[PDB]
């Protein structure tokens, strides 16, 4: 369903669902199971591109994602348009080495040509096997 | 209710440094990026500096990069400009401004300011003015009505208020804008424009009154004698 | 960073149409605000997306974004509505601020200058320094050119003229100031101040009075 995050840029981000998890409660991704995250967003300027930016830090010490695809144009319609709304679907495989913990802060940037698309804050996220 | 209070302007010399305030109040102050945009006098806007919610993203003006520095206290509810090594051309009033998200982005709007808060910037020091009679004209008008006044010059820095007769009078007085001259000095006069045949009998004194310096200063004009 | 290019002024009678402009490079890839500031006060968000009107904004405000062009659109002018307005766009992370319109309504009729000129005075002769005062009242719209004249002859160094401010009568008023040394003072016959308005020019003059 749907999932609370709290915005970093200005609000161009309106839904966020991630599948089986709600709201503001704890939301469980397995290691070794692909991660799946959907978000509805406007659209803020014509970009032809889209960049994704993730930091993330587990028991407050930053770490580093891997294997995660910065092309959003991989997963919405390319080019954007100022002022339409898009509906992004993310895939990310979470490693099998991922190191579990249930303290988890996530935030991702999207850049597009003429400036920030979308920012987002995730503190909810818990990793388990 | 959304309210922001600028503070920490003042006179300073080419090299010196200021630390400008802004509360804040009526809002989540950390839900939202704060931004000061100045305006030299008689000009239009420039953008100086913003910074985001979490106090991550600072960002400045090329004109200003180096010598600001922006930040924020959330617990204070407080942003602030520290500025040295300041110029001249910075001489302006300094607005800071509220934005609709916690991020500049391209949709991002200033949708509350403060009142402002002036910055001067100057190798002039200050100094309270000369006040020099405007005699009236001998020819008077051809209406029965005469125009004498005071000529306040060599000023710095601003504000001066002329009073005339202690505040008694009031009908034809004008006093009018002041002039920034090359000295960077200032300049004003006020007018009076009084009945001729009053000249004689009732007296008009000018009250010039210069609050930086400390001084005010109560010149009688009288007809001029040969 | 790029730059937004406003008109510098726009008349405009009561009831007539206002249209000020905002044109940058490639502005209909990014979004357009306007800003209203009267004198004395801070700015004010009139119109906030290209097309987007603030609940509170009169109905009248309207906005657009189109051909790399932003168009700010007051319809039915009121004299409330007399103040500069500044658009504005993000180069990515930077505020782009425009030059500035000042939007005026013609509410009052033509209205010519009354000139004042103070001759230089003994107490500042006697001081080794000699200043002319020429201030200007009354005049509408709020433009004025002008010019000094020393025997009949331009005259250039020493005129510090100010910038028309407006009265409480929302009449205009205006100095200029033409410094001399005592000397130079007394070496001519007559110093004139030249004020022109409207295409009518008011002239006072005064001379050096032993």
């Amino acid at each position: 369903d749907q999932v609370d995050v709290k915005d970093c840029a200005n609000h161009e981000i309106k839904k966020v669902l991630v599948p089986g998890c709600h709201g503001s409660e704890p939301c469980i991704i397995h290691r070794g199971k692909p991660f799946q995250l959907e978000a509805l967003f406007e659209a803020n300027q014509n970009s032809k591109t889209a960049k994704i930016e993730i930091k993330a830090s587990i028991d407050g010490l930053e770490v580093d994602v891997p294997g995660i695809d910065p092309n959003a144009c991989h997963y919405m319609k390319c080019p954007l348009v100022k002022g339409q709304q898009y509906d992004i679907k993310y895939t990310w495989n979470v490693p099998k080495i991922a190191p579990k913990s249930e303290n988890v802060v996530v935030t991702v940037k999207v850049m597009g040509d003429n400036g920030v698309l979308a920012c987002a804050i995730a503190t909810h996220a818990k990793i388990r096997d | 209710e959304v309210q922001l209070v600028e503070s920490g302007g003042g006179l300073v010399q080419p090299g010196g440094s200021l630390r400008l305030s802004c509360a804040a109040s009526g809002f989540t102050f950390s839900s939202y990026a704060i931004h000061w945009v100045r305006q030299a006098p008689g000009k239009g806007l420039e953008w100086v500096s913003g910074l985001s919610g979490g106090g991550g993203d600072t960002d400045y003006a090329d004109s200003v990069k180096g010598r600001l520095t922006i930040s924020r206290d959330n617990s204070k509810k407080t942003l602030f400009l520290e500025m040295n090594n300041l110029r001249p051309e910075d001489t302006a009033i300094y607005y800071c401004a509220k934005l609709t998200g916690y991020g500049s982005t391209p949709g991002s709007y200033m949708d509350v300011w403060g009142k402002g808060t002036t910055v001067s910037v100057s190798s002039a020091s200050t100094k309270g003015p000369s006040v020099f009679p405007l005699a009236p004209s001998s020819k008077s008008t051809s209406g029965g009505t005469a125009a004498l006044g005071c000529l306040v010059k060599d000023y710095f820095p601003e504000p001066v208020t002329v009073s005339w007769n202690s505040g008694a009078l009031t009908s034809g007085v004008h006093t009018f804008p002041a002039v920034l001259q090359s000295s960077g000095l200032y300049s004003l006069s006020s007018v009076v424009t009084v009945p001729s045949s009053s000249l004689g009998t009732q007296t008009y004194i000018c009250n010039v009154n210069h609050k930086p310096s400390n001084t005010k200063v109560d010149k009688k004009v009288e007809p001029k004698s040969c | 960073s790029f730059e937004l290019t406003q008109p510098p002024s726009v008349s405009v009678s009561p009831g007539q149409t206002a249209s000020i402009t905002c044109s940058g490079d490639k502005l209909g890839d990014i979004y357009a605000s306007w800003y209203q500031q009267k004198p004395g006060q801070s700015p004010v968000v009139v119109i906030f997306q290209d097309n987007k009107r603030p609940s509170g904004v009169p109905e009248r405000f309207s906005g657009s974004n189109s051909g790399n062009t932003a168009t700010l659109t007051i319809s039915g002018t009121q004299a409330l509505d007399e103040a500069d307005y500044y658009c504005q766009a993000w180069d990515t992370s930077t505020s782009v601020f425009g030059t500035g319109t000042k939007v005026t309504v013609l509410g009052q009729p033509k209205a010519n200058p009354t000139v004042t000129l103070f001759p230089p005075s003994s107490e500042e002769l006697q001081a080794n320094k000699a200043t002319l005062v020429c201030l200007i009242s009354d005049f509408y719209p709020g433009a004025v050119t002008v010019a000094w004249k020393a025997d009949g002859s331009p005259v250039k160094a020493g005129v510090e003229t100010t910038k028309p401010s407006k009265q409480s009568n929302n009449k205009y008023a205006a100095s200029s100031y033409l410094s001399l040394t005592p000397e130079q003072w007394k070496s001519h016959r007559s110093y004139s101040c030249q004020v022109t308005h409207e295409g009518s020019t008011v002239e006072k003059t005064v001379a050096p009075t032993e």
